[PDB]
RNA sequence: ACGGAAGGGCACCACCAGGAGUGGAGCCUGCGGCUUAAUUUGACCAACACGGGGAAACUCACCAGGUCCAGACACAAUAAGGAUUGACAGAUUGAGAGCUCUUUCUUGAUUUUGUGGGUGGUGGUGCAUGGCCGUUCUUAGUUGGUGGAGUGAUUUGUCUGCUUAAUUGCGAUAACGAACGAGACCUUAACCUACUAAAUAGGGUUGCUGGCACUUGCCGGUUGACUCUUCUUAGAGGGACUAUCGGUUUCAAGCCGAUGGAAGUUUGAGGCAAUAACAGGUCUGUGAUGCCCUUAGACGUUCUGGGCCGCACGCGCGCUACACUGACGGAGCCAGCGAGUACAACCUUGGCCGAGAGGUCUGGGUAAUCUUGUGAAACUCCGUCGUGCUGGGGAUAGAGCAUUGUAAUUAUUGCUCUUCAACGAGGAAUUCCUAGUAAGCGCAAGUCAUCAGCUUGCGUUGAUUACGUCCCUGCCCUUUGUACACACC
């Protein structure tokens, strides 16, 4: 694990550049308004976030 | 939903590069002048500072405190 | 891990001074925040402390919140050989 | 001596409404009992913030989708006002939820 | 439960009247199959443009390979005459990896190797499970308390009728009163010359200015001044409840028709949405998780490269078309939902240059302020073409210029030229739909660095045909028959 070879590849961008911040998942991520959280984690925490079903 | 085959290897072996347990490298490093002055052997490191002995390979004396800094011909 | 001892003792000292630490999950990153060490062996040192029972870890949203126990304070003081009277700033009761 | 007219300008923000409305009511009541010149609590289009998500975490099932949202209300106000009474007004009568910002219009 | 049994009601995931189509064509995209080292995987009405799954590195799950240990802690064991680590240069390696080796150095009790023990796992098990949503089931249906009937399984209440979209009511009643579901309720859309206000929205007057007609009229500009709030905003509220009337109705529940109105289908569209259940899907979202498996040449993690996008074939969403209601030129010039740069680098106006994609320099904008009045398309008007697989159609094909990217080859994407194929309204079948509706037309947002044919939402141009029936496909409840109860598979 060379210090310049281990984890060498850049991650400035792309799918893996960002994490769920709740589960660390890559798939099903939401980036709108900087949520940076996935589909379903949003699905339940949104009520505490301030979101509510209206229409 | 899958059963995995055994990882058969067409590779003989790669073992940990064991460090060599050197027995009293300091006698190799120093040389006593009959209960008095003592000399050092084969160089001293100018890039690292006094007391750090250097490496003998060939046509170049080598560092290893700050390893990449000093490997010069002499 | 194989911590250069100075790094370990400065980690422990910072832990004592603050009384607690977070050390965000992100692995493989060079520089841990506000301590000038690598997050990796910070995390591993705190794991070693918890396996000793000196530290209680609450893990929420990938952050590893750490808390010191009194016996952890005692052992840390012994390791950092400070006078027995000193306390982490957490023990300095902030009364508002 | 702080007699210079400040043209102080306030801007509110609230996820909800009634707290914002009563905060604005309190601000205007304080200004009027202090004899100040005001441009009224102007109403700005409440920006709706919408996110549509798939309900199922796995994609199985009939396609069913939901739309969470907030509705943010800003409703800035502004006074042609001196400092100390007005700055004291700014620092009083804040309830949680409603966020207040002040710009001096210097 | 079922019935090619009966009865009374319902539904464009049924039909009727039709509209638009799909199925024929090329393209895209997802399955299967085949192939491959790998084409990682899970769904088979409720799978198939789904897992937001628009995979070039990652995502990663597969494959060829190289690293490292992110093996805490306990014990033993070595061991300070060194547990060990790291290492230039070369061999070797894809590598500028001390991976391994040659040597030598450097490093010092954090270690090392054995025993436990624990972590890690997009490893397995959705037929162990939680949570989650889907479906049964967009229908109207559920349930208990005393009370009656039965020895009991249960039943009545939950019903003969009429009525409603509704177990919705009028009622009748061994039933009585109650609870959930429906409704009620909330969001949105509409109406407010009534209120509150406004240089982050508008309008009038009036300055100062531009052009024309010259009569003082128009059209303009202008962070000038004053004033106003109809338009734009958003708070308080107001407004409709079937109102009024005429029919019809055991005259009750209501249903129909006209007027008033903005609105007279529950005003339109929605959101939540009962009991019971499925061996429906999901361990591949989770540091939700039991068990089992693995835990050092690893199923951990990382690095390079390959694939997930391959091709004898079939199938599902969609796209462009088959041209004259057209294609191509000009000219006209109208929106509405959004979003937008911070610990970084977005929206980008304008002035440059270039044919173009584009780059360039200054700007504004953290946001009704700027992009923006997103000057969008279809469409509108004037021309060219002229029934020709033709100027329809634009796939498949060479070359060039750029752009994002560490990296575009297996063509990311754009632009320029050239090539112009298949295609003649599409068999059996089958989908969706009753008013701002279908259909056409784009735009904004998700994904995003770059990428859409997808998708959510938005607005624009805006209809033909019903306003009914159980004939096909189902659904409600009642009656009935059954050898069914894993329930007509
Ligand atoms: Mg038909
Ligand atoms: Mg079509
Ligand atoms: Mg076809
Ligand atoms: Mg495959
Ligand atoms: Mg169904
Ligand atoms: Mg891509
Ligand atoms: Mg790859
Ligand atoms: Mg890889
Ligand atoms: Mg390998
Ligand atoms: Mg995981
Ligand atoms: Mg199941
Ligand atoms: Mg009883
Ligand atoms: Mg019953
Ligand atoms: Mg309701
Ligand atoms: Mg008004
Ligand atoms: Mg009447
Ligand atoms: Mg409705
Ligand atoms: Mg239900
Ligand atoms: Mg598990
Ligand atoms: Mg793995
Ligand atoms: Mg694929
Ligand atoms: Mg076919
Ligand atoms: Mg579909
Ligand atoms: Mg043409
Ligand atoms: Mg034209
Ligand atoms: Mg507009
Ligand atoms: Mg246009
Ligand atoms: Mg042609
Ligand atoms: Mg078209
Ligand atoms: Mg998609
Ligand atoms: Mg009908
Ligand atoms: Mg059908
Ligand atoms: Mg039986
Ligand atoms: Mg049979
Ligand atoms: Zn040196």
């Amino acid at each position: 694990a060379h210090e310049n070879v281990w984890y060498s590849h850049p991650r400035k961008f792309g799918k893996g550049s960002r994490q769920c911040r709740i589960s660390g998942s890559h798939s099903g991520l939401i980036r709108k308004y900087g949520l940076n959280i996935d589909r379903q984690s949003f699905r339940e925490k949104a009520n505490d976030i301030g979101f509510y079903k209206y229409r | 939903g899958k059963k995995r085959k055994k990882k058969v290897y067409t590779t003989p072996k790669k073992i940990r590069h064991k460090h060599k347990k050197v027995k009293l490298a300091v006698l190799n490093y120093y040389k006593v002048d009959d209960e008095g002055k003592v000399a050092k052997l084969r160089k001293e490191c100018p890039n690292c500072g006094p007391g750090i002995f250097l490496a003998n390979h060939g046509d170049r004396f080598y560092c290893g405190k700050c390893h990449s800094t000093f490997a010069t011909q002499k | 891990m194989l911590i250069p001892k100075e790094d370990r003792k400065k980690i422990y000292q910072h832990l004592f001074q603050e009384g607690v630490l977070v050390a965000k999950k992100d692995f493989n990153q060079p520089k841990h925040e506000e301590i000038d060490t690598k997050n990796l062996f910070v995390i591993k040192a705190l794991q070693s402390l918890t396996s000793k029972g000196f530290v209680k870890t609450q893990f929420s949203w990938q952050y590893y919140y750490y808390t010191l126990t009194e016996e952890g304070v005692v052992y840390l003081r012994e390791y950092l050989n400070l006078p027995e009277h000193i306390f982490p700033a957490t023990y300095l009761a902030g009364q508002s | 001596q702080e007699v210079v007219i400040h043209k102080i300008r306030i801007n509110l923000t609230s996820t909800k409404v009634k707290q914002l409305e009563n905060v604005s009511a309190n601000i205007i009541k304080n200004a009027e009992t202090f004899k100040l010149v005001k441009k009224g609590p102007v109403r700005l289009p409440t920006k709706v913030l919408k996110i549509s998500t798939r309900k199922t975490p796995n994609g199985e099932g009939s396609k069913t989708w939901d739309t969470y949202e907030m509705r943010i209300h800003k409703r800035y106000i502004d006074l042609e006002a001196p400092a100390h009474i007005v700055k004291r007004i700014t620092q009083i009568t804040i309830e949680p939820g409603v966020d207040v910002e002040v710009i001096i219009a210097a």
